[PDB]
């Protein structure tokens, strides 16, 4: 067995790392009208009702989850859908108009004081020649004063010009399936206690992801998936205090949130064939919007999220929580959007706490805005028309972003704040399992076979 | 791995008239499944292979249908042997996976 | 009459060793693929391992992998399933299937069954 | 028929497997690499003609070698103890395709050069064997 | 010459004469498969890609059943009697391939599957007759 | 080895050469005919879709005449004086293949159509054949 010659093989399975361009795969029950969404699934090929899995024995892969292309991929799209789905809709360049603008005291409890304002201005009409007066209720966030009812401006009038997004079009979240090209492949890792890197003993091929709900939050993972076993602790360096922390749990927390108020919606026509939709009086009484969570509930996550930091810090060190440190609206607070509105709430009354080294609910404020400015952009906004009729939302906590604070030595006490911001964080807390590869059908091994002349 | 619910978990039917059995599959399999019955302390058997075909030599009352993630076995009349356990099994995505197993009682 | 029939049972103490054969007849075994099933009582049907017509390629479940070895001996036509380290939890009774064609997955031809107990 | 016998067959589904188990599947895996202006406008389009390029790209290297039409094909040049002084046996019953291609990745292009030639040698002679009738 | 001495040859013109007659110009068919930012744009270009695709897809089935660069290949497949039982003179003689391909396009995925396992068969057969020498 | 000892190599190398010496070099050109919403977004996609689309243009005929698969192919149809009269040594060492295509470029297709009927009459006579055994 020396005389040895070169066999050539079509068709081996073997792979190597790779980047390319993925599309996406959208539910065939999507398609029954619903073509009002921001996700333009109208475009997206339908998915294969019986999705194929194939399982890989005996292989062994290395992923690493923070150098991960299919989240940069993602971003992408997401923002780029965004920004098309807003092209056919009003521009809102006229409303940049000086306001006259009065407090809103009319049966309001203590806590709404000074957060209405009760405005009127000159409108242009459908004719060139002639102006409307009119007026229009808006938050208090929205209107900066200019130097009694004192004069103001929308906020955004020295940066750009608001977009009117289209009152037809929902953003109620769809899931999404990314499907490679042929000649390349999807790997998923099985493991139950995979903690986002390192090499993964159980794995499986697939041509498309599972539906993933571009769900968008601060400080909080909403709608999410959940654990198998225990509450899984993922970082870049656990050891560096500059990199966020991301949190998995084990089972669901309900959010209750609500707007009490019931608003109602006019129609004002500033040229043809264009409208601006305005708020006009509150049917009833004036009160503040909120969320709950159960206070038993959350205890019990909190700790079990301790449990599972002391592996990393050792048993006897205190663990304790803070509410975030500063910055802008979007980042201190807890970010989200309920059937139509933009919510800021206050996340000030969960994470206080400290943890030694051995029925009711909890409420918390929340505030509404109407200019809103998404993907940390500078120079786009968009204005979010009134909703009418009272407003209530139920969703699951399935994680958490944590920051830690640099203290000197080992002070024995460790420090976790809330952070959002970057919405990367977001999608690699659901693409944290998957890989893709390219595929090298061609081989060359020696054999006793020769070729006959 | 997919989950194969099956209901309901006991069903008692006299001999003659109908009897219906569910089995729900977490995720769509095709038309992948099969039917087996295994008497009390005998090696079980293959009833219906395909989701819709009879498996040879077995008798034409037994009756199956459904595809994509449910699946129902009916059987035409229920005689004195019919009585045992009836579970559905799957062979769409690698591990193979059964379900709980119906008990039907005469 | 193709039939399949197992041997071997007893009792075990936990931590033990328990060796199964499953002797075929009626047919061409080396032209077929086994598998090894287990049905805890009060439970369902689980898969175990499984191997290939020629003994080539074998597969094993999660909780039993790096404790089980399966083996086939086409010349007597057997089937054996060793068993290391064993647990509480490995109680049930073991049926050793057979799988009909190379696009038919199903079973179609099943085994007796042996009853395993573990115990101190 | 049985066919082989298998547990089960898919795609890539024998990478675990020796390098003589897997060469059985050779067709699995070939038949799945050829299909197996709003913002998706292009990412369907690109996609299906790199797909296209690459595997014309792989197929025209199998036509200058000779083995054109064929999942395992015969060839004329002997193997150099250099690139590997491994028995036959524990190469086809002891390593996987994926271990095999670190191993041997140095020396490709020699290969791939060397085969061209031997075809080349080979078509010419034929032409020159059929003259002389 | 005068070939086959035919009143006029021209694409699908022997949809519907007889297959026996029909299968002397193959080539007529063959040769036509593959040539023969505005509105305008993306509608010139996905056709042409649609065009390859469906033209390589074709051709790799050839491929793997060993009858490459064919019009008519032989295979060692033997026909079932349940796919048809009519004879071979009321078939090559009293039909046409339109009546025929709905008769046995119930079977077709089955001849498919055993056409590339006869041909696997024999690939390995071949290799291993020339380790012998 | 030393290959055929030549002083340089590349795309297009030989072309003022003589014809004997420029068919030693064929796979060189051969392995350069695939690969070797801005304004440039689509000069990049028509231009590699023209590409491909040439590449199987020319392979098809190939395939169809039974040369596939091969860099110098000989076939079955005699050479017509009227074509050319010149001498094979005036051809083969005193002519280019620039200067060869101009002289015949007029009887191209009149070659091409000879070519595919007489694979077609190859391929009738071996299915007869084999099916008298
Ligand atoms: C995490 O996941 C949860 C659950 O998936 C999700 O909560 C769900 O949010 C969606 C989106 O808001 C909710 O769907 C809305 O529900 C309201 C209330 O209707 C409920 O009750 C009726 C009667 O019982 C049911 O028939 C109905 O199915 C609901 O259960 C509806 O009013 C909404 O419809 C309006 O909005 C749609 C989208 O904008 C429009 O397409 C639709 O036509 C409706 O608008 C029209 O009517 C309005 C009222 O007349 C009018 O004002 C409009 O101008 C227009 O004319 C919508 O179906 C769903 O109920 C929530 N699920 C639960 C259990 O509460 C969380 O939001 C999610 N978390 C995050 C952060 O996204
Ligand atoms: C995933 O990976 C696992 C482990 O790497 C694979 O499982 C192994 O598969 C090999 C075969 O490829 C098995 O090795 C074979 O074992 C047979 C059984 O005999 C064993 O037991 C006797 C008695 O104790 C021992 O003496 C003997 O050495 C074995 O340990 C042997 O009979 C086999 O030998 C025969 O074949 C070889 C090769 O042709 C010949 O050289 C021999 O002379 C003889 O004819 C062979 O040794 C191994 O036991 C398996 N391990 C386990 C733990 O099961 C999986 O196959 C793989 N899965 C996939 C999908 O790739
Ligand atoms: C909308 O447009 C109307 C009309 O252009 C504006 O009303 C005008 O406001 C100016 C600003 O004060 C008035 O000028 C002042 O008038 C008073 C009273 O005559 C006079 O004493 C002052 O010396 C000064 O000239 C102007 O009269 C008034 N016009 C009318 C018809 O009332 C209005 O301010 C614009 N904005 C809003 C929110 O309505
Ligand atoms: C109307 O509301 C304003 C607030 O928007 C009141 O003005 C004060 O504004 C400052 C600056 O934000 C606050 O710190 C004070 O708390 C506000 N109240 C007072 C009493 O100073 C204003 O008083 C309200 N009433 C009227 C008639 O304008
Ligand atoms: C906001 O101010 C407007 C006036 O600019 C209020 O609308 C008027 O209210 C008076 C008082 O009842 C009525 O007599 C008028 O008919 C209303 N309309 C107009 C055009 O003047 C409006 O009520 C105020 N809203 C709030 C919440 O205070
Ligand atoms: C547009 O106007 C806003 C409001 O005046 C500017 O934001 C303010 O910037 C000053 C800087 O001297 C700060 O003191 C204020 O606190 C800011 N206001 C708020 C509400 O944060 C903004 O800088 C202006 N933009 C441009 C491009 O001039
Ligand atoms: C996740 O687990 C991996 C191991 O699977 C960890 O990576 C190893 O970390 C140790 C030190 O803790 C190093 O000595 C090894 O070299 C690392 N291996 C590899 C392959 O990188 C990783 O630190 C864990 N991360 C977290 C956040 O727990
Ligand atoms: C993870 O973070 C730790 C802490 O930031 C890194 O360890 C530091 O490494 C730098 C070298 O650039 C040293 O100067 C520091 O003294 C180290 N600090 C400690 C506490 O050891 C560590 O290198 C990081 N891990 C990786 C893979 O970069
Ligand atoms: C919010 O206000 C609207 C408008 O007042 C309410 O809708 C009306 O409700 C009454 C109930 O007595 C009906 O008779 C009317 O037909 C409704 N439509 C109108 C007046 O246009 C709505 O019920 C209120 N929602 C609350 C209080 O939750
Ligand atoms: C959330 O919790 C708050 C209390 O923490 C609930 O407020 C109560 O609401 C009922 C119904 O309107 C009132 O009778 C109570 O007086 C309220 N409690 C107070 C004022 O302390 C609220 O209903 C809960 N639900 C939501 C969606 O916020
Ligand atoms: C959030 O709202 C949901 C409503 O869907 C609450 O669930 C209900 O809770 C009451 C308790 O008073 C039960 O009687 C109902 O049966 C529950 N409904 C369902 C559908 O389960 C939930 O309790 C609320 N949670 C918080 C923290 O406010
Ligand atoms: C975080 O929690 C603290 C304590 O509950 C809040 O209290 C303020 O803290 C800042 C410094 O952190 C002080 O300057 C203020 O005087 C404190 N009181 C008030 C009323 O602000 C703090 O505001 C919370 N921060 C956020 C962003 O919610
Ligand atoms: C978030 O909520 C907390 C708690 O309600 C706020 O901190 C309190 O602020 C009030 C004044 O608004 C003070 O009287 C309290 O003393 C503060 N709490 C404590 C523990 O000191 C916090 O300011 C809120 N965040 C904001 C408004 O951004
Ligand atoms: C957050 O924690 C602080 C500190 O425990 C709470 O503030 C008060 O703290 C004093 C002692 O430091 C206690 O005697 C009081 O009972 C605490 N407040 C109350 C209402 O009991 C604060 O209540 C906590 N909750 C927040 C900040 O939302
Ligand atoms: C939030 O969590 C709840 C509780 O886990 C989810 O409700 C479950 O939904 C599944 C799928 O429809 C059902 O099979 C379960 O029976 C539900 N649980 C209960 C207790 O009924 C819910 O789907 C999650 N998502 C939300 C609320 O959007
Ligand atoms: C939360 O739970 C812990 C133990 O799980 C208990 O000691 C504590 O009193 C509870 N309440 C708070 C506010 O932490
Ligand atoms: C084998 O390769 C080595 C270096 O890789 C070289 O020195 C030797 O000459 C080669 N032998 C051959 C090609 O016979
Ligand atoms: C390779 O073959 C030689 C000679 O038979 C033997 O000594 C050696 O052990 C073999 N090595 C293997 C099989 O790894
Ligand atoms: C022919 O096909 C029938 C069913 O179509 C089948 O029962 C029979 O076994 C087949 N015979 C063969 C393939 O020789
Ligand atoms: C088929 O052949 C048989 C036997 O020669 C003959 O009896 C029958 O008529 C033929 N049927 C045709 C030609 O349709
Ligand atoms: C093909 O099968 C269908 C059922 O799937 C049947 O209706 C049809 O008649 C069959 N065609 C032929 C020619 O037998
Ligand atoms: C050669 O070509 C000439 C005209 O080009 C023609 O007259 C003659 O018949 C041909 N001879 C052949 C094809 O043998
Ligand atoms: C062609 O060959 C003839 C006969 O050998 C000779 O007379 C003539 O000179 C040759 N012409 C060339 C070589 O150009
Ligand atoms: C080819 O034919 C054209 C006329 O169609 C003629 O002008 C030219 O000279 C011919 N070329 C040769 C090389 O005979």
């Amino acid at each position: 067995a020396e005389n040895l010659w070169v066999t050539v093989y079509y068709g081996v399975p073997v792979w190597k790392d790779a980047e390319t361009t993925l599309f996406c795969a959208s539910d065939a029950k999507a398609y029954e009208t619903e073509k009002h969404n921001v996700w333009a699934t109208h475009a997206c090929v339908p998915t294969d009702p019986n999705p194929q899995e194939i399982h890989l024995e005996n292989v062994t892969e290395e992923f690493n989850m923070w150098k991960n292309n299919m989240v940069e991929q993602m971003h992408t799209d997401i923002i780029s859908l965004w920004d098309q789905s807003l092209k056919p809709c009003v521009k809102l360049t006229p409303l940049c108009v000086t306001l006259q603008c009065t407090n809103v005291t009319n049966n309001i409890t203590d806590d709404m004081r000074g957060e209405l304002k009760n405005c009127s201005f000159n409108m242009t009409t459908e004719l060139r020649d002639k102006k409307q007066k009119v007026y229009s209720l808006f938050y208090r966030l929205d209107v900066v004063q200019i130097n009694s009812n004192k004069e103001y401006r929308l906020i955004n009038c020295n940066t750009s010009a608001c977009t009117q997004a289209c009152p037809k079009v929902s953003f109620e979240p769809i899931p999404i399936h990314y499907c490679a090209p042929a000649g390349f492949a999807i790997l998923k890792c099985k493991d139950k206690k995979f903690n986002g890197t390192g090499p993964c003993p159980s794995v499986s091929t697939v041509q498309c992801t599972h539906g993933i709900k571009p769900v968008v939050s601060t400080q909080l993972l909403l709608n999410g998936s959940l654990a198998e076993e225990e509450v899984m602790i993922r970082s870049e360096n656990i050891t560096n205090n500059a990199k966020n922390i991301l949190v998995q749990f084990n089972t669901p927390v309900q959010i209750n949130c609500t707007r009490p108020n019931n608003n109602t919606r006019k129609s004002i026509r500033i040229g043809p064939g264009q409208a601006f939709y305005a708020t006009g009086d509150i049917i009833g009484d004036i009160r503040q919007a909120h969320c709950n969570v159960s206070k038993a509930t959350w205890n019990e996550t909190l700790g079990k999220v301790v449990k599972q930091l002391r592996k990393h810090f050792g048993n006897n060190t205190i663990i304790r929580f803070a509410n975030s440190s500063g910055g802008d609206l979007e980042v201190t607070t807890h970010s989200f959007n309920c059937g139509g509105e933009f919510f800021y709430c206050n996340t000030s009354g969960l994470f206080n706490s400290t943890w030694i080294s051995n029925n009711d609910s909890i409420t918390l404020p929340c505030r509404i805005k109407q200019i809103i400015n998404m993907w940390q952009r500078i120079g786009q906004c968009m204005y979010a028309p009134p909703i009418q009729g009272v407003i209530r939302c139920v969703s699951n906590i399935t994680g958490l972003i944590l920051t830690r604070d640099g203290g000197s030595t080992n002070s024995t006490t460790e420090t976790f704040r809330p952070g959002g911001g970057d919405m990367r964080d977001n999608w690699r807390s659901e693409l944290y399992k998957y890989k893709v590869v390219k595929i090298e059908p061609l081989g060359v091994a020696p054999t006793r076979c020769k070729r006959r002349v | 791995e997919i989950v194969m619910t099956q209901s309901p978990a006991t069903l008692s039917v006299s001999p003659g008239e109908r009897a219906t059995l569910s089995c729900r599959a977490s995720q769509g399999v095709s038309s992948n499944l099969a039917w087996y019955q295994q008497k009390p302390g005998q090696a079980p058997r293959l009833l219906i292979h395909g989701a819709s075909t009879r498996a040879t030599g077995s008798p034409a009352r037994f009756s199956g249908s459904g595809s994509g993630t449910e699946f129902t076995l009916t059987i035409s009349s229920l005689q004195s042997e019919d009585f045992a356990v009836y579970s559905c099994q799957q062979y769409h995505n690698w591990p193979w996976t059964f379900g709980q197993g119906t008990k039907v009682e005469i | 009459e193709v039939q399949l029939v197992e041997s071997g049972e007893g009792l075990v103490q936990p931590g033990g060793s328990l060796r199964l054969s499953c002797a075929a007849s009626g047919f061409t075994f080396s032209s077929h693929a086994m598998h090894w099933v287990r049905q805890a009582p009060g439970k369902g049907l689980e898969y175990v391992s499984a191997i290939s017509s020629e003994g080539g390629s074998t597969y094993y479940a999660d909780s039993v992998r790096g404790r089980f070895i399966i083996s086939r001996d086409n010349s007597k036509n057997t089937l054996y399933l060793q068993m290391g380290s064993l647990r509480a939890e490995d109680m049930a009774v073991y049926y050793c299937a057979r799988v009909t064609g190379d696009y038919n997955w199903y079973f179609d031809l099943w085994g007796r069954g042996t009853l395993v107990t573990v115990s101190s | 028929a049985v066919g082989i016998g298998a547990v089960f067959l898919g795609f890539l589904g024998a990478a675990g497997s020796t390098m003589g188990a897997a060469s059985m599947t050779l067709t699995v895996q070939a038949r799945n690499l050829l299909s197996g202006l709003t913002v998706w406008g292009i990412k369907q389009l690109q996609a299906r003609v790199l797909a296209v390029e690459r595997y014309l790209r792989d197929q025209q290297l199998l036509g200058i070698w000779g083995c054109s039409g064929k999942l395992i094909c015969c060839t004329n040049v002997p193997w150099n103890s250099s690139w590997s002084n491994r028995n036959l046996s524990e190469i086809w019953d002891n390593m996987t395709w994926l271990q095999w291609d670190k191993e041997i990745s140095n020396y490709t292009q020699i290969i791939y050069g060397l085969l061209e030639e031997s075809q080349n040698q080979q078509e010419k002679n034929e032409q020159d064997l059929l003259a002389l009738d």
